[PDB]
């Protein structure tokens, strides 16, 4: 079977099928050190230990369960480490990720995942330690432009606002700023607004006409929704089948025959 | 029979119990394992009387730091558990043959009691189980100890908590697994009461016997409402044959070859083997080159999408060990799969609305919990009309200690009262062998 | 020209509209504000009172006003108001909105009537119901009638308590008090007060409307018995009855349970309320609570004035105090019903549909559902895309969703004359609006939402109900801001299409159709806008009885 | 047998049915009639085609004059009654064997629906009886007339009301004689839950079998709640036989002796008759003369005055042909024979607590009605325990037309439906075959 991830007859249902498509292996565009990631999470301090939340797997002892086995568990639920989250608003004006476009992502491409969908902002939460491999390639990426996606656990507020006078996303908190000098989005706060002994260097904001070609909403000024047919069809479709299903009559009318026959 | 499908019941453990089963052999309606499990599920009550014990002792009666100075008894009741559950026995019981089953749990710390189901028969609903093994402890313990007439009804109190004054049981010491109607959301809600830690303790965290037996409560619930009558009742028999009970050994098959997959691999799999049992196929193709599926048999369709629901539930929670992402994983294998192939997602929409109030009520202020806490009487999570709740019992056997509200906390002692019943522990082995017992009756 | 740009440029006075980007950071935070500003004032003031309780703080949390922080305008009026004035706590008149449906029963008088004639052998005439109208308007308020050594409620306190009448039979309308009549003829167009008669027949009804400070000090509960009550003690009176016989049961069964009709129903257990809460008001009788149908013959200005007065009751009052609390649910509501954004959407819908198909042109089909829906939401959709400061006004993408769906919903039912074809509508708008945006409302926003496609039409246990029927108790619907306001508009929409003279009873219908009443309920908005600008006169008030 | 006591059952027109039967014979535990007639009380449906037809065909939707305009369906289903009725008879069964029971009244005006057994049997409660019927119907006349797709929701809304913006079925145009758990008074109170005037008129109006029926359901229920055990058992058996069974024709014979009497009379017959057969003793003189009595059976003393009770309403009630003195009948008995004896009244003053309120609440502004609207889950008549709704029953097979909610404006159409069945309408010649067929066995 060879899969299909979204419908759609334009590059923004393309590009989420990029997204998706786990042969599909994303641009790094930048670099974050491990400590620098680990800074701004805001969870621990780097160089101590995962703290757990149970004991380790083998310390544990189960009955036994042939499914359970089956399935693979992540180094983090191996080690019982913690439970915890990374959080991501993206600008409605062409940021190069999108919260559903993430969700879906996330879920075709990472195990063991916790994530939740919303229109200013999109959760993460995941064992620590697995959740730092798969922060990392969230923000090192192309799923990531500095400045229009925005690290931010709470007061996550901006999404749906202009760009600020530097071409960045509004942070009522302002966990980032912008460096002048160098031209970059430098992230002085972790994601709660705790400020950094020593600032991150997230570096330039892609051009807006880079985040047109590669982002995955639909806007009248880039692509719209209204230009691509064949996903408004098959929206409708998903409506129509969910549609006579819950009537029930006719697409079971089968079934009603033979509970009515002899 | 009524419906030509036939089905192989495969175990827990993926291997096969029983072959070519005509479909209604495990139908709520014809399977006499449910009807057992169902009738066991209504007349058994759980007695704590180290919980009456205590609570006389302190004067602590109504429950929530309630304490009433003065009006304390002292009696070495559970150290007469045996006395006390034999008088039990002669005032539930209808006759000395009749069906009456007292058992001591935890060494006589805990009763369980079942009522006869003669006195179910002449009974509107399920409530005469408590209000009978009530009055049978009540006068149990007075007798017993001689209790004077003005302390006797601290005894009282100190079974059934503030009833009448509240509408239930409130501060109790006994309970069953189905609360009061008067608490029910929806009309027919009974058997969907209970909430998924106590399916996990009663099936000692086994994984598909967790799923199977919130499956057959849920799906039987179905029939209770009417949502299983005419055109609809294939659906739930189908939903209940392959997500609740392994049919084909379906589930068991999606879980074992995604074993290191993820929400996404389990689609492609369970979307692949729908087009080749022809269970779906492609209706157009559109421009991209996209193809747009469509159900063959639509009651089929969706016994296959749920069965795969279930499936990644388990691949995706179980690669974590962490249950707070089943709802997150209902929500998005349903949205995932309808942008995967245009069909309709499990149950139409509804697990997937489902999964969305899950979400949200187990991730913020507003209400809910852990997922441990959730059932189909809940108003978050009533909404899919059996295909939900399993995936939360399964969610909650692979948890290995994240949740605050987990299962020994919120349902241990349940566990230990009804996981004795071997129907309710191990149910897919036993509907399996009531499947064979009228498979040719059809 | 698009209706919402007017309050788009006072909102964003000397901004480039087509700007995408702005100045952040440098307002001075809360104290740009003067309504913010008179807060920090009195929360000072209140220091002594308190005896140092701490007490409201802006530097505690989120320093507010990182950006410009919003004024809105109340759709179809004058007033720029900051959002904390339309605040439910902060405005009387939704206060008084919600005390007014809630302290108001219809009773049936025929019932009684018979029985006083039958069991009794009492005549009852123009002129006795007139009498017995005198002695409930005195009993009603706490005014005693039969028992020496009565203590009463003072006047003063309860003048918004009141009694009036209304009839099928026009012979027996022109005989009654006009002081206590509400006259059907008279408050309704021709057509109108014609359709409503064809149903009622020539039956009699009163209309109790119990003190505001009772359901204020009580509940809504209390409000049916409160009106059986004093019907009995003024039937005693008004006829000179036994006080206490075996008759006036009858009375009493009518008025409690056989002949009255209430605003509400009653929860299940989980969310226990008693009659006339809000969560038991079905959107179709919402729908025929507010007045505006029978002043309009603007299909899209009824259905609008409805969803303002439904986003108060429903989303600020019941979901945002009742069913949570708090800070609250403020901009969840006028999202429906401020800047005129809802209205350009709606209006956009209605000549769409007018010109394609006729307003209720067309049986409903699925295709004639999926050709409005899909059209207007991308219209909507598209406009917050072309006006950057309408997608920092509609900052939450719940609000968004609602305001597209609503006009999705609503421009279905004025095509097909069918709600349930308007709420199939409102679901596919929403699934649609989530794959252009990527995005949908809040965490929980769409379970009703995905949900709603497959229960629209269906026809089992609690899925199926035809949607003016439905309400806050439908279970998909029982949990979640951004739905109901909308859904009162969708139970409106058809049968202001077809300019019905009500939706779901005639009985309520008529019931408001009262200038006595102190909330205006022909028009929510102006009401609404009245109580934001602090002009509204609230009942209730306890002044005569506390010091100065 | 488990009680020494025997009785003879006596019918309703004073002549013996059956000599020498042990207590436990009438036991709603033992009773193969009583059980039956439960089971049918519970699985038994009334639907109102024409109800239907009508309310669809104006949109009269949801009940208390609400209308739809623009939504009216046209449909000719009254005319139709015998294909509906079949189709539903196919989607309610569960076999072509079973003991589905559907039969069309009044020419199709109604349809009553018996749901078999086996649906009940995995149910939780019985409220499975309306939904599947609901179901059944709604299907039935869809699939009849093919109903357009929008105009679907309109037939649902006609058959089941508001539900489920309504906790319970408002506005339905079918009906059980059981209402929704969720609106019960008490836990167990589901066999309460019967007008009066519907005992009436399934009985129709016939005094002793309607007193009967009530008490049956009553005594039945008082198992239920649990209230019947134990200690308190026996004292419940009595109630059943002696006041609604007629047992030793005690209560006939009340009646016929104090045909032109008061209720002090038939006091004073029932004291000489407890006085003779030994149930009641002089405990002492006092300095007037006066003698106090004391029971020396007091299960039995509370059975024997139980029985003048009822004597006493009959007599009262009968005289003045106006059921609105029930109330005061029932309080003034227990008021008088009390002070003429100094025992305790029926049900040990509850009886007489129950009728005190009762008064009041037929002849006030407070609440109530007519004595016809009374049941056992009403808050002002709940509080005896199966002792003094018989007596309610009686009165309104008695009143000659004074009532303004009679017998026809409450309860006409469910006459209609409910009286054929035999066991409803004459359950004492019924109960008595059912003791005859069991006496031996225990
Ligand atoms: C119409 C009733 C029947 C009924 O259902 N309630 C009534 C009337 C009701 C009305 C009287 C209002 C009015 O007069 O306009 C109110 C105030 C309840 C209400 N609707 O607000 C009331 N009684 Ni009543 N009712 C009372 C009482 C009483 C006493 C009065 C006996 C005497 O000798 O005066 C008697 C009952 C009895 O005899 O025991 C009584 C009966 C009655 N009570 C008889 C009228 C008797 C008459 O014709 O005078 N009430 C009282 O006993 C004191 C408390 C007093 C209540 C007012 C208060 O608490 O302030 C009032 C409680
Ligand atoms: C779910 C339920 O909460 P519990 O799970 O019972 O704590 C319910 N709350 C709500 O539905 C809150 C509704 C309003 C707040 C959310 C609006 S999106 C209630 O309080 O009864
Ligand atoms: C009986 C019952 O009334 P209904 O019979 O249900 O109309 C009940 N009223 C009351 O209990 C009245 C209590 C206060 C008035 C009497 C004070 S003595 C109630 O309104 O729910
Ligand atoms: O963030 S949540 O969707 O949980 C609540 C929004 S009010
Ligand atoms: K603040």
């Amino acid at each position: 079977y060879k899969a299909q991830y979204t419908p759609g007859e334009t590059q923004i249902a393309e590009n989420r099928r990029k997204h998706m498509d786990p042969d599909y292996e994303f641009r790094k565009l930048r670099e974050v050190s491990d400590e620098d990631l680990v800074k701004v999470l805001g969870h621990r301090n780097p160089g101590e230990s995962y703290k757990s939340v149970h004991p380790p797997l083998d310390e544990m002892d189960f009955e036994e369960d042939i499914v359970r086995d089956m399935v693979e568990p992540i180094q983090g639920a191996k080690e019982g480490v913690r439970v915890r989250y990374i959080q991501f608003a993206d600008s409605m004006y062409n940021a190069p990720a999108q919260p559903y476009d993430r969700a879906r992502t996330y879920m075709w491409r990472y195990r063991g995942v916790d994530t939740g969908t919303l229109s200013g902002r999109q959760v993460i939460e995941m064992r620590e330690l697995d959740l730092e491999g798969v922060s990392k390639e969230l923000v090192e990426t192309e799923l990531f432009d500095p400045a229009t996606t925005g690290i931010r656990g709470a007061t996550v507020h901006g999404h749906s606002l202009r760009l600020d006078e530097n071409g960045l996303m509004f942070d009522a908190l302002q966990r980032y700023v912008f460096d002048e000098e160098k031209g970059h989005v430098v992230y002085v706060k972790d994601q709660v607004g705790r400020p950094l002994d020593e600032p991150v260097d997230m570096g330039q904001p892609l051009g807006e006409d880079e985040l047109k070609k590669i982002t995955t909403i639909y806007r009248k000024d880039n692509i719209a929704m209204r230009d691509d047919k064949e996903a408004i069809e098959v929206v409708e479709n998903i409506h129509t089948g969910r549609t006579l299903g819950g009537f029930g009559m006719d697409v079971f009318k089968d079934d009603l025959r033979k509970r009515l026959g002899d | 029979p009524m419906y030509e499908d036939r089905i192989d019941l495969y175990g827990a453990d993926g291997k096969l119990l029983e072959e070519d089963v005509p479909l209604e052999a495990i139908s709520p309606l014809k399977n006499p394992t449910i009807a057992n499990l169902v009738s066991d599920v209504k007349r058994s009550v759980a007695v704590n009387l180290a919980g009456i014990e205590g609570s006389l002792r302190k004067a602590a009666l109504g429950g929530k730091s309630n304490f009433i100075p003065g009006r304390e008894v002292e009696l070495p009741i559970v150290e007469n558990a045996e006395a006390i559950a034999e008088k039990v026995k002669k005032l539930v019981q209808t006759s000395e043959d009749d069906d009456t089953n007292i058992r001591l749990i935890n060494n006589g710390q805990q009763i369980l009691v079942q009522v006869p189901t003669t006195r179910m028969g002449v009974a509107a609903d399920y409530t005469v189980s408590a209000l009978v093994t009530g009055a049978a402890v009540v006068q149990a313990i007075i007798d017993e100890f001689d209790v004077d007439m003005f302390d006797a009804n601290a005894v009282k109190t100190a079974v059934m908590g503030r009833y009448p004054q509240t509408v239930d049981f409130t501060g109790a010491n006994l309970s069953t697994l189905l609360g009061p109607p008067v608490l029910l959301e929806g009309l027919g809600y009974g058997l969907r009461n209970i909430m998924a830690n106590h399916v996990v303790a009663i099936t000692r965290k086994n994984t598909l016997n967790a799923s199977a037996l919130s499956s057959i409560l849920e799906q039987t619930a179905m029939f209770e409402t009417g949502d299983a009558v005419g055109a609809f009742e294939r659906m739930h028999l189908l939903g209940l044959a392959y997500q609740g009970l392994n049919a084909n050994n379906l589930l068991f098959d999606l879980v074992k070859e995604n074993g290191k997959g993820t929400v996404g691999t389990v689609i492609a799999s369970l979307v692949e083997r729908a087009v080749e049992d022809g269970v779906v196929k492609v209706a157009r193709e559109m421009n991209s080159g996209y193809k747009v599926y469509e159900p063959a048999d639509w009651a089929l369709w969706n016994a296959y999408a749920a069965t795969g629901l279930l499936a990644a539930t388990i691949v995706n929670v179980g690669a974590a060990r962490a249950a707070q992402g089943v709802a997150s994983t209902v929500l998005y294998y349903n949205d995932i799969l309808e942008y995967e192939t245009g069909l309709p997602g499990v149950d139409f929409g509804r697990a997937m609305g489902t999964a969305v109030g899950f979400s949200f009520f187990s991730h913020s202020i507003y209400g809910g919990g852990g997922p441990g806490i959730f059932h189909g009487n809940h108003v978050v999570t009533r909404h899919s009309k059996g295909f939900a709740l399993p995936c939360v019992a399964a969610a909650m056997c692979l948890d290995a200690g994240t949740q605050m509200f987990s299962v020994e906390k919120t349902s241990g002692l349940i566990g230990s009262v009804y996981s004795e019943i071997d129907y309710f522990r191990e149910p897919i082995v036993n509907v399996a062998k009531g499947a064979a017992e009228v498979k040719d009756q059809l | 020209k698009k209706l919402f740009l007017k309050a788009l440029k006072k909102k964003f006075e000397g901004e480039d509209p087509d700007e995408k980007y702005t100045n952040f950071y440098c307002f001075g935070g809360w104290e740009q504000s003067a309504r913010k500003k008179e807060f920090t004032e009195y929360a000072k003031k209140a220091a002594e009172k308190r005896g140092g309780i701490p007490f409201y703080n802006p530097d505690i949390g989120v320093p507010l006003g990182q950006r410009k922080l919003m004024a809105y305008r109340v759709s179809g009026t004058d007033a720029y108001v900051e959002g904390d004035d339309l605040h439910f706590v902060n405005n009387a008149a939704i206060q008084q909105m919600v005390d007014d449906i809630k302290r108001t029963v219809i009773v049936g008088m025929d019932t009684a009537h018979a029985v006083l004639e039958k069991r009794l052998g009492v005549e009852v005439t123009p002129e006795t119901i007139n009498e017995y109208m005198e002695a409930i308007n005195h009993a009603l308020p706490g005014g005693a009638v039969v028992q020496e050594h009565m203590v009463e409620v003072h006047p003063g306190l309860v003048e918004d308590c009141y009694a009036k009448i209304f009839t099928g039979d026009d012979n027996l309308a022109d005989e009654l008090d006009k002081r206590i009549l509400i006259d059907i003829n008279k408050e309704f167009p021709e057509e109108q007060a014609e359709q409503l008669k064809s149903y009622i027949g020539n039956r009699t009804y009163q209309v109790n409307r119990v003190p505001t400070i009772v359901v204020r000090t009580c509940d809504g509960g209390t409000v049916s018995r409160w009106s059986a009550m004093q019907i009995g003690m003024s039937f005693i009176s008004a006829y000179k009855l036994c006080a206490g016989e075996a008759a006036i049961a009858d009375f009493s069964y009518a008025a409690k349970h056989a002949d009255v009709i209430e605003m509400g129903t009653i929860m299940p257990a989980r969310r226990a309320r008693g009659p006339n809460e809000p969560g038991g008001v079905a959107f179709g009788t919402f729908a025929d609570i507010v007045q505006t149908s029978r002043v309009s013959d603007d299909p899209a200005n009824v259905s609008l004035e409805v969803i303002a007065g439904a986003a108060a009751l429903y989303d600020q009052v019941w979901l945002g105090s009742y069913m949570s609390g708090g800070v609250g649910f403020t901009q969840y509501a006028t999202a429906a019903y401020t800047d005129d954004i809802l209205d350009d959407f709606v209006y956009y819908g209605m000549e769409y549909v007018d010109d394609k198909y006729g307003i209720c042109g067309t049986k409903p089909t699925m295709d004639v559902v999926r050709d409005i829906s899909t059209e207007v939401t991308l219209y909507s959709l598209e406009q917050y895309e072309e006006y950057p400061t309408l997608l920092e006004d509609h900052f939450g993408g719940s609000q968004r969703a609602a305001v597209a769906a609503a006009a999705a919903g609503c421009s279905t039912a004025f095509a097909t004359g069918n709600s349930n074809a308007g709420i199939n509508g409102w679901y596919l708008s929403q699934i649609l609006h989530k794959e252009a945006h990527s995005r949908l409302g809040f965490y929980g926003y769409d379970l009703q939402d995905q949900c709603g496609a497959s229960n629209s039409l269906s026809i089992r246990s609690d899925e199926g109900l035809i949607h003016e029927l439905r309400g806050p108790n439908y279970p998909n619907y029982a949990m979640n801001v951004g739905h109901q306001p909308e859904y009162a508009g969708i139970a409106q929409a058809p049968h202001a299409a077809r300019g019905d003279a009500f939706c779901t009873n005639p009985l309520i219908k008529v019931a408001f159709a009262d200038k006595d009443l102190a909330f205006d309920f022909t028009s929510p908005r102006k009401s609404i806008a009245a109580g934001a600008l602090r002009e509204f006169m609230p009942e209730g008030e306890r002044d005569l009885i506390i010091p100065a």
